C-alpha cells in the first residue's frame, strides 16, 4: 500500500487488518520471512516492523498509469540536471 | 590509566561503555605538513628579503 | 611490415629503382641497414604502404573496443578510496620535508650549476605536484559522482 | 549454460565488409553468415567467421535459404588450414530482427548442439550498442500458457588478445581515447554515461506507454520484474544525512589544505626564481 | 529432526515436552528413547541438555530476525526466568558465539551492530550499483524481446 515512504509498519495495523492478537504478529512475520516473500526486520523497542520487500505480483493496468507517472518524474529529473552539468562545465569538457 | 573504555555518571549511578575512533591518521598527517609548509614560506620570506 | 618488388638485371647500365617526378621517396623509411645488407637495393626495391582507412570502420573499432556505459557513474566506493587518500599524503609529507631541505639551502654554489649537477627526477618540482594532481583528480571525480547519484536517484 | 561471449574484433569487422560486398547490389538489408568459434568454458570465444548465400522474402517471411553445401566445403577449408577452430553458430544484422530466426537456428543446431547467434548493428552504431547475442532454449512458455520458442539473452563483450591490439593501436592514431584519463576525460564518462541512462529509460518509457495505453498484449513476466526496481531505490534519511557530510568533508580536507596550499607555494617558488633571474640579467646587461 | 532445522519451525519447549513426552514413555517399540532419556542421572542431565539445545536454537533465530527485543519478551519466549535469561545470554556472549549486547537498566537489548559511515555508504552504493543499474540494463533487453513476439 504505502510505496516505502513510511514502510515502518506499526504492529497494531497488522493486529487490525489481520485481526490477530498482538502476541502472534511476531511469529506471523517470522513465518513470512522464513518462507521468503519478504526480507524486512523487526524492532521491538517501538514494536514497529521494517520492510524491505521483494515479492512482486500483477499490478492491474489502471496502476500501470500511476507507474507511468513515476517513470516520467524520474525521466525529467535525469534529463534536466544532466543539462545543468553540461552547460556548467562546457568549457573544460571538449 | 586507560585500562578500559567507558564513563561514569554520578547523577545516575550508571556505567556506560563505548569505543574509540581510529581514523585520526589523515588529519594528523595533514597538519604536520603545515609545520613543514610554514618553514618553507619562512625560507622564501628571507630569500625575498635578502635580495628583492 | 614491409612490401617489396623484384628488380631486373637488364637495367644494370641504367638507374635501378627507376623513380621520377615526385618528392615522397625520402619519406616512409630510409633504407634500413639490416635490410640493405641483403638484396636491397640491387635485387629488389621497397615500396610505400598507406592504409585505405575509412569512417564506419574507424568508429566501430574505436567505440566498441574501449567503452564503458554504466561504469561511468560507479563509486569504487570508499573503503579503498579513502584508504588511498592516506596512501599518498604520508610520503608527500616526507617529500615536503625534502622540499624544505633544498629551498632553505639556497647557497651560491654557482646555482645554475648546482641545479644541473643534481638532476635526479627528484624533489623540488618533479616529485612534487604530480602527487597533488593525482590527489585532486581522484577526489573530485569521486565526490562529484557522489553528489549526482543523490540528485538523480530520488 | 553460457556466461558471456567474447567478440574478437575481426568477425564483426568481417561482417561489415561483407555487407559492403553485397551493398553494390544491396536490396536484402540483412546478411547471414557462419560464426566460427572456440568453446572453452561457460564463457564462449569467437575469433573467425565467413558468410554464406542467403535470401528472404517479405511476403510470408518463412521461405529462406541457408546453403548447406557451401557451408560444408568452406568450413572444410578453414578446418584444413586451422584445426583449432570450429563452428559455434551464425550472425545477422538489421536489429529489427525477422521472426524467421526460429527456423534458421533450428536448422543449424544439427551442426552445433548449443548453437548461439550474435546480432551486429552495422548502421546503428551511435549511442550504447556494440552488438547483441541470443541463446536458444524452449520451455512451453510458463505454467498455464501455450507453447513458444522464446529466444533468451546472454550478455556479450568485445575481447582482446595480443597481435590484434597491435592491429588496433596502429589503426587508431587520431584521438584514441588516451590512457588513464584526466579531469576532462572522467567528466565526459559521467556525461555520456548519463546520456544513455535516460536513453535506456526512454525505451522503457515507450514500452509501458504502448502496452498500458492498450495496444499490444501484456507480458506478465516483465511487469513484476519491473516492479521490484521501484521498490529498491534508496531514499534520503537522517542516517544518509549525517554520514554523507561525515565523508564528503573527509574527502574535502585532502583537496583543501594539502592540494591547494602546496600547489600555490610551488607556483610561489616560481615567482622568486623568475624575478631574481629576471633582474639579475637586467642589471648586468651593461 | 525436521523441526530442529531452522527458521524456528515455529516451536516452544512447553509444546515440545507435551507432544513428545509420550514418546519418552512406553509405546510400541520406543526403546532407545527410554535408553537415552528417562534414566536416574544420565537421562536426567540429558533432559536438561535437550532444554539447553532448544533454547540455544531459539537465540540464534532471534539474532536473525530482531533489531531489538525487550527483556520481558525474551523471558516469556524461552520458558524461563528473567535472571536465568540474563546469565544464559551472558554465558553465550563471553563465549562470543552469539554476537549481542544488552542494556539492563531499561531491559531493551539489541542484536544489530553499530555500522560505520564507511559501511552504510558502502550499502548505499551497493543497492545503487548492483541492482538499480544492472536490472535496468536487464529490463531493457526483455523489453526488446517483446517487440519480437508481439509485432508482427
Amino acid at each position: 500500500t504505502r510505496p516505502a515512504n513510511h514502510r515502518q509498519l506499526t504492529f497494531e495495523e497488522i493486529a487490525k487488518s489481520a485481526k490477530i492478537t498482538v502476541n502472534e504478529v511476531e511469529l506471523l512475520v517470522m513465518k513470512a520471512l522464513s518462507v521468503g516473500l519478504v526480507k524486512g526486520s523487526i524492532d521491538e523497542v517501538d514494536k514497529r516492523v521494517h520492510m524491505t520487500w521483494v515479492q512482486p505480483r500483477v499490478l492491474d493496468l489502471q496502476q500501470i498509469k500511476g507507474m507511468k507517472d513515476r517513470l516520467e518524474f524520474w525521466c525529467t529529473d535525469v534529463k534536466s540536471m544532466e543539462m545543468l552539468v553540461e552547460h556548467q562545465a562546457h568549457d573544460i569538457l571538449t | 590509566d586507560k585500562k578500559f573504555h567507558g564513563i561514569l555518571d554520578q547523577g545516575e549511578g550508571v556505567l556506560i561503555i563505548f569505543d574509540e575512533p581510529p581514523v585520526d591518521k589523515t588529519y594528523e598527517a595533514a597538519l604536520e605538513t603545515i609545520q613543514n609548509m610554514s618553514k618553507v614560506v619562512d625560507s622564501l620570506y628571507n630569500k625575498a628579503k635578502k635580495l628583492t | 611490415i614491409d612490401a617489396f618488388r623484384l628488380i631486373n638485371a637488364n637495367m644494370m647500365v641504367l638507374g635501378h629503382e627507376p623513380r621520377q617526378t615526385t618528392s615522397n621517396l625520402g619519406h616512409l623509411n630510409k633504407p634500413s641497414i639490416q635490410a640493405l645488407i641483403h638484396g636491397l637495393n640491387r635485387h629488389y626495391y621497397s615500396i610505400t604502404i598507406n592504409y585505405r582507412k575509412n569512417e564506419l570502420e574507424q568508429k566501430m573499432l574505436l567505440n566498441l573496443h574501449k567503452k564503458s556505459w554504466m561504469e561511468g557513474l560507479t563509486l569504487q566506493d570508499y573503503s579503498e578510496h579513502c584508504k588511498h587518500n592516506e596512501s599518498v599524503v604520508k610520503e608527500m609529507l616526507e617529500l615536503a620535508k625534502n622540499y624544505n631541505k633544498a629551498v632553505e639551502e639556497e647557497d651560491k654554489m654557482t646555482p645554475e650549476q648546482l641545479a644541473i649537477k643534481n638532476v635526479g627526477k627528484q624533489d623540488p618540482k618533479r616529485h612534487l605536484e604530480e602527487h597533488v594532481d593525482v590527489l585532486m583528480t581522484s577526489n573530485i571525480v569521486q565526490c562529484l559522482a557522489a553528489m549526482l547519484d543523490t540528485v538523480v536517484f530520488k | 549454460a553460457v556466461q558471456k561471449v567474447v567478440v574478437h574484433p575481426l568477425v564483426l569487422l568481417s561482417v561489415v565488409d561483407h555487407f559492403n560486398r553485397i551493398g553494390k547490389v544491396g536490396n536484402q538489408k540483412r546478411v547471414v553468415g557462419v560464426l566460427l568459434g572456440s568453446w572453452q568454458k561457460k564463457v564462449l570465444d569467437v575469433s573467425n567467421s565467413f558468410a554464406v548465400p542467403f535470401d528472404e522474402d517479405d511476403k510470408d517471411d518463412s521461405v529462406w535459404f541457408l546453403d548447406h553445401d557451401y557451408l560444408e566445403n568452406m568450413y572444410g577449408m578453414f578446418k584444413k588450414v586451422n584445426a583449432r577452430e570450429r563452428i559455434v553458430g551464425w550472425y545477422h544484422t538489421g536489429p529489427k530482427l525477422h521472426k524467421n530466426d526460429i527456423a534458421i537456428n533450428e536448422l543449424m543446431k544439427r551442426y552445433c548442439p548449443n548453437s548461439v547467434l550474435v546480432i551486429i548493428d552495422v548502421k546503428p552504431k551511435d549511442l550504447g550498442l556494440p552488438t547483441e547475442a541470443y541463446i536458444s532454449v524452449e520451455e512451453v512458455h510458463d505454467d498455464g500458457t501455450p507453447t513458444s520458442k522464446t529466444f533468451e539473452h546472454v550478455t556479450s563483450e568485445i575481447g582482446a588478445e595480443e597481435a590484434e591490439e597491435v592491429g588496433v593501436e596502429h589503426l587508431l592514431r587520431d584521438i584514441k581515447d588516451t590512457t588513464v584519463g584526466t579531469l576532462s576525460q572522467r567528466i565526459t564518462n559521467q556525461v555520456h554515461g548519463l546520456k544513455g541512462l535516460n536513453s535506456k529509460l526512454l525505451d522503457i518509457r515507450s514500452y509501458l506507454e504502448k502496452v498500458a495505453t492498450g495496444k499490444l498484449p501484456i507480458n506478465h513476466q516483465i511487469i513484476y520484474q519491473l516492479q521490484d526496481v521501484f521498490n529498491l531505490l534508496p531514499d534520503v534519511s537522517l542516517q544518509e544525512f549525517v554520514k554523507a557530510f561525515y565523508l564528503k568533508t573527509n574527502d574535502q580536507m585532502v583537496v583543501v589544505y594539502l592540494a591547494s596550499l602546496i600547489r600555490s607555494v610551488v607556483a610561489l617558488h616560481n615567482l622568486i626564481n623568475n624575478k631574481i633571474a629576471n633582474r639579475d640579467a637586467e642589471k648586468k646587461e651593461g | 529432526l525436521l523441526k530442529l532445522f531452522t527458521t524456528m519451525e515455529l516451536m516452544r519447549w512447553s509444546t515440545l515436552v507435551e507432544d513428545y513426552g509420550m514418546e519418552l514413555r512406553k509405546g510400541s517399540l520406543e526403546s532407545p528413547a527410554t535408553d537415552v532419556f528417562g534414566s536416574t542421572e544420565e537421562g536426567e542431565k540429558r533432559w536438561k541438555d535437550l532444554k539447553n539445545r532448544v533454547v540455544e536454537h531459539n537465540i540464534r533465530i532471534m539474532a536473525k530476525y530482531y533489531t531489538r527485543i525487550t527483556m520481558k519478551r525474551m523471558a516469556q519466549l524461552l520458558d524461563l526466568s528473567v535472571d536465568e535469561s540474563e546469565a544464559f545470554l551472558s554465558n553465550l556472549v563471553v563465549n562470543k558465539t552469539i554476537f549481542a549486547k544488552v542494556d539492563r537498566l531499561a531491559g531493551i537489548i539489541n542484536f544489530q551492530r553499530p555500522k560505520d559511515p564507511n559501511n552504510l555508504l558502502n550499502d548505499w552504493s551497493q543497492k545503487l550499483n548492483s541492482l538499480m543499474s544492472l536490472v535496468n540494463k536487464t529490463t531493457h533487453l526483455i523489453a526488446k524481446e517483446e517487440m519480437i513476439h508481439n509485432l508482427q
